[PDB]
RNA sequence: UAGCGGCGAGCGAACGGGGAGCAGCCCAGAGCCUGAAUCAGUGUGUGUGUUAGUGGAAGCGUCUGGAAAGGCGCGCGAUACAGGGUGACAGCCCCGUACACAAAAAUGCACAUGCUGUGAGCUCGAUGAGUAGGGCGGGACACGUGGUAUCCUGUCUGAAUAUGGGGGGACCAUCCUCCAAGGCUAAAUACUCCUGACUGACCGAUAGUGAACCAGUACCGUGAGGGAAAGGCGAAAAGAACCCCGGCGAGGGGAGUGAAAAAGAACCUGAAACCGUGUACGUACAAGCAGUGGGAGCACGCUUAGGCGUGUGACUGCGUACCUUUUGUAUAAUGGGUCAGCGACUUAUAUUCUGUAGCAAGGUUAACCGAAUAGGGGAGCCGAAGGGAAACCGAGUCUUAACU
């Protein structure tokens, strides 16, 4: 065979230019009018995934 | 004599009998198990 | 001297062979280890399995969509059309030179090193650096 | 570089590239054991527990016989079980890359001629399809084990070479790297020489 | 390539099997007991490789403390005295003269009192 | 990959590109015109193949040996040194192999040809209706009804018919493309009950078929069904005349054959567990994982007594098996009566990292063609450029009205 892409993770994660992964921050969906205005613009720029975390995306994502 | 050794070895493979150890051998071991509970 | 040939040193590694004996290292666990899921035959967790926490995949929003029409735009450094055989630069022309792409419909001719030749750029998109590096070159670009 | 002809006492110029380079013995064993591998016709097979010839019916009951459990007369624990990592036919071809062929051919004739087991000749060829004028002109030679090697595949040379054993005779185009290093000389025709420098460029 | 394992198990039965020759029953006739009677000898033998150097050095201080005291003075004085002499005798040739040379050791007990004095 | 997806687990295209192979036609319909290509069915002739076959090279001496093909010495064949047998290992002893030939008869295939049937070609006309589409239900499409195109239809309906209709992924318009509701069609393709030849870093009798042997048998089951074990004397039966013990036995001892009968049919080799006979030593006042460290004596061999070696081992210090599971096992926790044979990290395809080898801003081909592990084949993939959700921009880009 050859390896599927878990899918659900692509629409997710993104590369980088350097092997890095940016996702989209939690958070931003609804409940918004009980958050300041600091958390949702602090939301909103895209993130890079964190040291812990990039073992299990490159394992989801094998062809990005 | 190895054909009736091979299927009289092949006798109680398939048995139900509870109170019967292995199918056959005679116990005590309903009362055993009765008065443990 | 078939019998005297012999690979380099370092390129042939052994092997791990688990479930021989007490000194050989690998042995009665092979290696992973006592019981558990993960040290059974076929056993292990799926990927992106956290225990049953959200996994990472799936606590993160999803964003954005597939252009379809990135697909079809392409990149073409200055490195290359010293390649074209022509010195004039279209969509065939370059796809005659096994650059872009037969699907490809829209190039572009991003500064990336060093053209040399007078070219002349017909009907692409050229960035500004690469105008100037082209345009510096001799070269001509019309559209 | 020249090569030194044996009977006309001229000397071909070769390249240097291509008879005169160094023995990277790394990638000649590379490609001599992925000539090897590639004649390996791998047909084996042995037969799992599906495919052994018995039936599911578990044998005893699973609990209250003294015996061991089991559940298939066909495992791979009990004889006439059924192996447990059964074979099947498989193919151990190697990829060679093109550049490692043509580099590991241009080590193992730069070779020969460094070992002196590469003749020049420039004509070899027998009078009549008989394996005793081959015989004989081998004798004159001082040649017993030997890979001639011809431009033009004569017909009579093919079958005076086709009952001695050590020796063998090939066209310019089908040489291989295990028949270089096998025979202890090689005898190539001048434009078999001229052709094998067409082709390692 | 299957490989049979006959022969090399025949072996390496056979050496473990050698080396448990002289013990009682299954010991020294059945594998899978040779192998732990075997092993279980290898402990020992290196465990007294070690207790044969201090029964040994308890064994010579038995018969110094025996003769010494048969010249009148016990072990530890006479070891004091013959350190205080600055004789640096060990205690195997202490005991070896002990035994053979009743002579030498009764001078050997005249330096020790001479020096412990 | 785009997508589909309790947007979970998973499912997963097409466009387009490279190859293998390549072939188009007929009816709905009249007239002109006929046998005009076309195939089909048969006869005959030719060629080739199958079903029996034929010829097929070239060696002797001597030594070991039961026996020579082996050793040594000297010759010959080879378009034939593929293989098998022959008293040990044979190019030249035998069967064969390379090579060259062979069919009275029956046939397969391919041309040619006779007859029958069949219809070419021209002009003009027609150009598939309960159908397309629709409503409801369901299914197939990668697509789970979703914004869902398209196809199929169980049910209810229902057109236009070349100034027409279908599609182009809801849908409309413009533009492009195609002609449904009739049918036929070789090759590339898939498979091996069965036959022949050849091959194997496949197995060698607990393996390989369940089955090397009168095996789907014996045997088990009412039945469907399940399903064994079991090969090897010798080169050749020359397979033991005859005599003795013995029950006109069984078994044996001689004799004889044989190179060898502890090669005797219970037959090559002949292990281990297990059981004995004989010899040396120890052992009947001594407590326990049975050894180990020390160690007297005795018995055999030596040994220019050198005071060693082997066997035994009185007595003595220390010493509660192995596995497994456990915080922790002599544990009175698990497992194992013993031996012998088998018995568990593999294989394929993707992806990542390390080593190593080639080439290097380039590396590499896949299918396939194939003088065929060569060489062609660069379709493609990966890299040399990122940023952004995307258009777009580009050594920058995004954010933002703009950014210290």
């Amino acid at each position: 065979p050859k390896i599927k892409t878990v899918r659900g993770a692509a629409k997710r994660f993104k590369k980088t230019g350097k092997g890095g992964f940016k996702h989209k921050h939690a958070n931003l969906r609804h409940i918004l009018t009980k958050k300041a205005t600091k958390r949702k613009r602090h939301l909103r720029p895209k993130a890079m995934v964190s040291k812990g975390d990039l073992g299990l995306v490159i394992a989801c994502l094998p062809y990005a | 004599m190895d054909i009736n050794w091979r299927h009289n070895q092949s006798t109680f493979y398939h048995f139900t009998s509870d109170h019967r150890i292995s199918g056959w051998k005679e116990t005590n071991a309903m009362y055993v198990a009765l008065n443990s509970q | 001297r078939l019998n005297t040939l012999s690979p380099a040193e370092g390129s042939k590694k052994a092997g791990k062979r688990l479930g021989r004996g007490i000194g050989s290292g690998l042995g009665k666990t092979g290696g992973r280890g006592h019981k558990g899921q993960k040290s059974r035959s076929g056993g292990g967790v799926r990927r992106g399995f956290e225990g049953g926490q959200m996994p990472l995949y799936r606590r993160l929003p999803k964003f954005g969509f597939t252009s379809r029409k990135a697909a079809i735009t392409a990149e073409i450094r200055l490195s290359d059309l010293a390649k074209v055989e022509g010195g004039v630069v279209d969509l065939n022309t370059l796809k005659a030179a096994n650059i872009i792409g037969i699907q490809i419909e829209f190039a572009k001719v991003i500064l990336a090193g060093e053209v040399t030749t007078p070219v002349t750029v017909r009907g692409l998109r050229v960035t500004k650096g690469a105008r100037a590096a082209i345009e510096a070159a001799g070269g001509k670009i019309e559209e | 570089m020249e090569l030194v002809l044996k009977d006309a006492q001229s000397a071909l110029t070769v390249s240097e590239t291509t008879f005169g380079r160094d023995f990277n013995e790394a990638l000649v064993h590379q490609v001599v054991v992925a000539y090897a591998a590639g004649a390996r016709q791998g047909t084996r097979a042995q037969k799992t527990r599906a495919e052994v010839t018995g039936s599911g019916k578990k044998p005893w009951r699973q609990k209250g016989t003294g015996r061991a459990r089991s559940g298939s007369i066909k495992s791979p624990i009990w004889r006439s079980g059924g192996v447990t990592f059964a074979a099947r036919p498989q193919d151990h071809s190697q990829k060679v890359n093109k550049k490692m062929y043509r580099g590991a051919l241009k080590s193992i004739l730069s070779e020969l001629v460094r070992q002196d087991r590469l003749i020049v000749v420039e004509k070899f060829s027998v009078e009549a399809p008989k394996t005793k004028l081959l015989a004989q002109k081998l004798k004159d030679m001082a040649l017993e084990d030997v890979l001639i090697i011809t431009g033009e595949l004569d017909e009579n040379l093919f079958l005076a070479a086709r009952n001695l054993h050590k020796v063998d005779v090939r066209d310019a185009t089908g040489i291989d790297p295990v028949s270089l290093i096998a025979f202890d000389k090689v005898v190539m025709t001048a434009d078999a020489v001229k052709q094998v420098e067409e082709m390692l460029a | 390539a299957r490989v049979k394992r006959g022969v090399i198990a025949r072996a390496r039965h056979k050496k473990i099997l050698k080396q448990a020759k002289g013990y009682y029953g299954a010991r020294s006739r059945v594998y899978r007991v040779a192998f732990q009677a075997v092993i279980k000898a290898g402990q020992y033998a290196y465990r007294d490789r070690r207790q044969r150097k201090r029964q040994f050095r308890q064994l010579w201080i038995a018969r110094i403390n025996a003769a010494a005291r048969q010249n009148g003075i016990s072990y530890s004085k006479f070891i004091n005295g013959l350190k205080k002499a600055s004789v640096e005798i060990d205690r195997k040739i202490l005991a070896d003269i002990a035994v053979f040379d009743k002579v030498a050791f009764t001078a050997l007990v005249e330096k020790a009192k001479a020096a412990l004095a």
